[PDB]
């Protein structure tokens, strides 16, 4: 089992540093070069650039001249990108993947968001939503006023995965607003409780919410 | 094992990944090389012992049995150069070495057997050529793996250590014929081996003159290397040259790799010629170290006669080369400069024809390993004294002195 | 640098066809190409290296070909896990990437199942009241979403959100949320929420009155 | 002043439905009756039935009895056919057309090209075509293994407009291929650039190719 | 059902000549005749009802008469424009069209200029090959085309395509494309395209070799 | 404007187009024939004030240019049937309407000057018996447009409001003579103008001798009491001026035809006409006792038995059209339907014929009252005349119906 695994979503204001990691395993790290790839929202991949594992070098895309650094620390078999005096067109998920040559990038982190913002970070408001007739029911649940992302919501604390569409979050007034349906039969439900699960990382909330006839 | 993305010449690549696919490369090619020099030079140590086990072949017919795996070796040498970029590095080695197998245990057992005809130990010898081969292969292997400016050191590894098989086999031989089966079968444990770790470390990628010099120092090593223990047993049978003859190719083997690193630095076709003075002085002086039918003569002399020629010709093999490699660069550089490129091109290019010269340079050249022990046939069986050839011998390392002069310094 | 344009942008194609993307570089890269497939929200997935090697994992439908400065990449017999947006990267000298592939798969048209949602009475205390719709599992892509309070359409305070096609039956489901104060709510009494689809050429009307 | 304006064109499998839509306006749409016209491909005009404005009742033809409706939505000024239970027989374009009965079928609509078909939708591949006599070359642009029609084919936008014969696609294996050619003044290539755009619908494509020496 | 059958089926004639179809239909259809123009891709022109009467902005050149099962319409000075299908059409008791008229222009015998090309190397990574050839702005449409591979002649893999008339000058092109495998395209050398048409006994060639 | 293709017994048309067109055809097609009406009985009311403004005529040769109208009002309404079919009703409507401004403008103008001739005067009566054609016209117009079934009531609604036209004179024209004569004359010449024009645009083109007696007997009445009535109750009763209650008279005539059919087809065709003119007899009668409540009550009467006398003279000859094309078609051995339509076509052919001969009892009945008057002094001289006539009739209708 290869695997590269990346620190999680960052908030910052215009003007900041972030630095990402990537934790190599299951290879030996100094083996090979180690990628990184931009992707803002809504446009393709980007390289960046590489690092050399075997002596340090760095090596930067035209594009990413300045503000960035990749470092490495071998002991932990691990490689840092490095961001600095941070611009909202910074805004983007952040890939670390492996080798620049025989099979290049041919494993990759899981992704790394960087929000680059002055938005407060606020909790969600999460309401439940019942029904105001065929053999089955869709409830659905509403998550408002909240930033950044990510927020992730469950149905009875991942039991109820199946029915389930989350609708991608939809940002206004610098204010993210998603939801999520659920359908299952009428035999389920009322009879059986079906609940709502939002965590909302970045302001330390977690919030449940019972849908109720 | 197959390797789509190689990149020498590029000290980034060579960094993360060259040096270290490079260097296990060569580090498997090694023995596999000079396990072909140990399965070359078999009846350089077996024909010796083949009447001591109870065979009646002309002691002409044995020099002869030690002359012919020169013959397919030379011949093969050629061929076996166009085999890697065809099948690969990892593939061929693997191939090359396995099939070495083929002669070392029909020989172990025609040997046990008192039976067994001329006819059959002439096929185990000429299929023992086969591994002569061997290093044009691995030579160009290696010139592949290597950066242009690194592959010096890289081949000088590889067919110095390959060249000291011939060596390693005459030190065992012997020691392990406590009969003559196991300076056979000794080898096949080891062959199978490095044929298993070339199949499995390995990878795949993706002037008639400086023959007749270097026939003349690498083809005597290899010469001298067939029918020394031949020779010293028609002249001083109560003696064991076994014990003796492996010290001689050994110290050739030295030779040779001092023999460029000399070379530049007192002039590649200067030292050629004065180490052809020295092959022919110490050619001239072995005629006051045989006895005469017999026997009036000097073995620590004739001796130590001979492991000066195994020294002079281990050291004008290094020598030469680096004349070929020298008169390559003076070629690729006249010719850039002329269409006006860097001097990069010129060392990369100088590298690659140098390579590509390889295959024919030393196939010419291992054709010697032929003609000297069969020249030691045909003044015994003739003239019944081995002074018929060495007058040969003088006349040639004369004509070496000359030729040398004549065309360069 | 060396710079990589890929076609099409963008294509939707039946279930069991045969994509082509293609690629061409501004200048020979000497077959080192790499394809990529990224599904949203995962990480990328290395498909094929130098012109034409598979990955080892991924499946034969896949394969590329191509040299110089002109290379493609298909997709055999199309499946739905086969949605996604698809690379061309070159790594001759430094690296770039294609613009990407974003691929769709075609499926028998579906009208989106509709339900409508009051505001809950925990967000009413708030002063902001939220109608909810949800149209799911529906195909194609493309439908518009109307809002009647008392008969009288609403455009203002409409926010829509869409998922990606879904991996297992190439649907789609999409969500309207009507937002209002509590005031604005309490003066009328009838909300309606109108899915106008490729599938009927009258619209699914779905609504509640606050009684 | 006076148009009809028809929907689309569509492929569907057998056994599936359509339905196409004629929109009228310029006129009062209740005073006139609305007329439907088959034509098959390669064949001629063929008159299907016609439905009453004011009435909102149908008359069908012969043949188009069972498997055919038209439809009404008086406020929408719209006239609908709908074909159920489709054979390859019903390919063909349909055509509404106004008036039974004073100056019969006096405006037309444009034409719905309906095509059954089991064969699956794919993408063109587009090719540019430069050449291998005198002050003006001709370029061409081939656009392969597409379906279903239609494609749509432009120079510069349709900016190149002159010196234009695009060729009707050929069907083979299930595949459309199609192409176009456009003879200019040689002072004005490779002077100036000359692209072809192709615009494939039924797969949501379009792709520019620009034609290179 | 009221039959109508319509004559001639086709035909060509001049520029400023005169055409006259006819109709009969089976039974008296009381003077309730259209008659209609349909130029290819456009959709239908009425020209005429009620037998006789002109629709407003229609030409002069127009014109059609009978009565009972007989009827006829004439272009007296025919037009480049005029290109189309026309057709007749009874509304008596339902409708009934007839069979059509397909009418050509004649014009002065041109002959096709003519263009080869060469498989892009875009078509070429796919493993497929195209040649193509225009013959264009000939006259008249009837005409041949050859395709010989290294001398050789090929007649497997040809594809042929030819426009409507040319609505301005009377003209047609044609295209003719041969599809080969990027194999079979890349062992030969040269590649030869024949037009044989009636304004010469020695056809035009056209030709390229793979360099 | 021209109409090719037109359908009127095809449900699916007449919905489709059909009705809509008719309709609006009828709309224009009626205001258009009560100003026809208007126009033809113009001297019932002029003829009356022509002394008031200065002129030297006799009562008689003022009863004259009252019957004048009907006389080629009369003549001119079979060559006016066939006007339709040849020009078309959209044209036809137009200008018969239209020419109608000659006559309604010459004597606003002639009755101004003092010593205009006598001459001049009969003229313009003669040309205001144009408009009395109209009716035979629009009437063969408006059978063409409707289905020959649904002819009934828009035949009913043409003729009738056409018939009001009397009525809506003699309302006005006494009235417009304050802000004097040119105005009972020139307050039809924007009226006329309007819907020519209206007519024009509006409209489109397609492309027994005893019944006649009796239709003499009752519209003949109707029509010559109209145009005789104001003129006698003058040299009856000088007193009075009668021009302020005339109108009330044809009013109550037009509105008794409508009920004439729906009463007749009711309670028999023959039996309504028999019975009706046992009342045009008795009424007849009745007026020798009143020789003025009474006189205008009797004559009120007289109105009314000439009202449904015409409405029942209609539906009676209907009845004979349908009763002989049923038993035709029965013999060919058709359908009932063929049978309707035809007796449709029969009655309306017929109708300009008529309708023709009905109208030379508007020349008669005031030109006996002015002979009579001038003769004797007395109107019982033609007043005996008429009595003897409907009892002639009354004798005709049981003799060859009951
Ligand atoms: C033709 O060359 C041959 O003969 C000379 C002596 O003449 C030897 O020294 C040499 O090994 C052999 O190859
Ligand atoms: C010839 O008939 C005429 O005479 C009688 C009176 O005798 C009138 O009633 C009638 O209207 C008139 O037309
Ligand atoms: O083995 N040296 O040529
Ligand atoms: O004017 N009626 O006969």
């Amino acid at each position: 089992q290869i695997q590269l695994v990346q620190s999680g979503p960052g908030l910052k204001k215009p003007g900041q540093t972030v630095k990402i990691s990537c934790k190599a395993s299951g290879y030996s790290f100094t083996d090979y070069g180690m990628n990184w790839v931009k992707q803002a929202p809504g446009k393709g991949l980007e390289w960046m650039g590489w690092i050399n594992t075997s002596n340090g070098y760095t090596t930067y895309g035209a594009a990413f001249k300045g503000r960035f650094s990749f470092s490495v620390d071998n002991s932990a078999s691990t490689a840092y990108l490095q961001l600095s005096n941070l611009k909202t067109a910074d805004t983007a998920v952040y890939f670390c993947a492996r080798s620049w040559y025989n099979r290049a990038m041919d494993y990759w982190g899981q992704g790394t968001s960087v929000t680059v913002s002055s938005a407060k970070t606020t909790a969600p408001s999460v309401y439940p939503l019942a029904p105001v007739t065929g053999s089955s029911v869709t409830l659905g649940c509403l998550v408002k006023g909240y930033f950044p992302e990510p927020v992730t919501l469950t149905w009875n604390s991942g039991s109820l995965s199946s029915g389930v569409h989350t609708f991608p979050a939809v940002l206004q007034s610098d204010l993210y607003t998603l939801s999520s349906s659920v359908t299952v039969t009428s035999s389920t439900w009322p009879s059986q409780s079906i609940t709502c699960n939002v965590a909302h990382p970045a302001s330390s909330t977690k919030v449940d919410k019972k849908i109720e006839p | 094992a197959v390797i789509t993305d190689w990149r020498p010449e590029d000290p980034a690549f060579w960094q993360q990944r060259g040096q270290r696919i490079a260097s296990r490369n060569l580090w498997i090619s090694v023995p596999c090389l000079l396990l072909a020099f140990c399965v070359w030079m078999l009846f350089s140590a077996v024909a010796v012992n083949l009447p001591k086990v109870g065979f009646n072949f002309t002691t002409d017919q044995l020099f002869m049995l030690t002359a012919l795996p020169s013959v397919s070796g030379a011949l093969l040498r050629v061929p076996y150069s166009f085999m890697v970029p065809i099948f690969g590095g990892r593939r061929w080695t693997a191939f090359s070495t396995g099939i070495l197998i083929i002669p070392c245990v029909w020989l172990g057992f025609a040997v046990q057997d008192t039976s067994t005809p001329y006819s059959v130990f002439i096929i185990i010898s000429l299929l023992c050529g086969f591994a002569g081969a061997n290093f044009a292969s691995s030579m160009a292997n290696i010139s592949f793996f290597f950066p242009k400016q690194k592959q010096g050191g890289a081949l000088g590894l590889n067919g110095g250590l390959g060249n000291m098989g011939v060596s390693v086999m005459q030190l065992v031989a012997p020691l392990v014929v406590s009969y003559l089966a196991n300076a056979s079968w000794i080898w096949v444990p080891f062959l199978a081996i490095f044929t298993i770790a070339a199949w499995f470390g390995m990878n795949d990628l993706a002037l008639w003159i400086m023959s007749l010099l270097y026939l003349a120092t690498f083809g005597s090593f290899i010469g001298f290397s067939a029918g020394f223990a031949m020779l010293s047993k028609t002249q001083f049978p109560d003696v064991q040259i076994l014990q003796y003859a492996f010290f001689g190719p050994f110290i050739g083997a030295l030779a040779r790799s001092a023999g460029g690193a000399l070379s530049d630095r007192l002039g590649g076709t200067r030292v050629t010629l004065v180490n052809f003075i020295l092959m022919a002085i110490f050619s001239g002086l072995l005629f006051l170290t045989l006895p005469t039918d017999g026997q009036g003569g000097s073995f620590m002399a004739f001796f130590a006669v001979f492991l000066a020629l195994f020294l002079t010709a281990g050291l004008g093999s290094g020598s030469t080369f680096q004349m070929i490699s020298v008169i390559f660069r003076k070629l690729t550089m006249d010719r850039v400069k002329a269409e006006g490129g860097s001097d990069e091109r010129a060392m990369r290019e100088a590298a690659t024809d140098t390579a590509a010269a390889l295959g024919f340079i030393s196939a010419i050249g291992a054709i010697g390993g032929f003609f000297i022990p069969k020249a030691f046939g045909s003044s015994l069986a003739l003239t019944g004294s081995p002074v018929g050839a060495m007058k040969v011998f003088l006349i040639f390392y004369i004509a070496c002195v000359v030729i040398t002069w004549a065309v360069y310094g | 640098d060396i710079l990589m344009t890929q076609s099409p942008s963008s294509l939707s194609v039946s279930v069991g066809s045969s994509v082509t993307i293609t690629c061409q570089a501004s200048q020979n890269i000497t077959n080192y190409i790499v394809w990529y497939q990224q599904k949203p929200g995962q990480a990328p997935k290395l498909l094929i290296y130098y012109t034409s090697t598979l990955e080892s994992g991924i499946p034969s439908r896949f394969s590329g070909s191509g040299s110089g400065r002109d290379y493609s990449f298909t997709i055999s017999n199309l499946q739905p896990e086969d949605v996604a947006t698809y690379y061309c990267l070159q790594y001759n000298s430094l690296l770039t990437f294609g613009g990407g592939t974003k691929l769709e798969i075609k499926r028998a048209d579906a009208a989106p199942t509709v339900s409508i949602f009051p505001p809950s009475s925990e967000q009413l205390t708030s002063g902001g009241a939220s109608v909810v719709c949800f149209l799911n599992n529906f195909y194609p892509k493309n439908i518009n979403v109307k809002w009647k309070i008392d008969g009288s359409e609403r455009q203002n305070g409409v926010l829509n959100s869409w998922t990606d096609q879904d991996s297992k039956d190439s649907t789609y489901s999409m969500s309207s949320t009507l937002t209002l104060t509590k005031d604005e709510y309490e003066r009328h009494n009838s909300y309606t929420c109108e899915a106008t689809h490729k599938t009927s050429t009258s619209p699914i009307v779905k609504s509640f009155n606050r009684n």
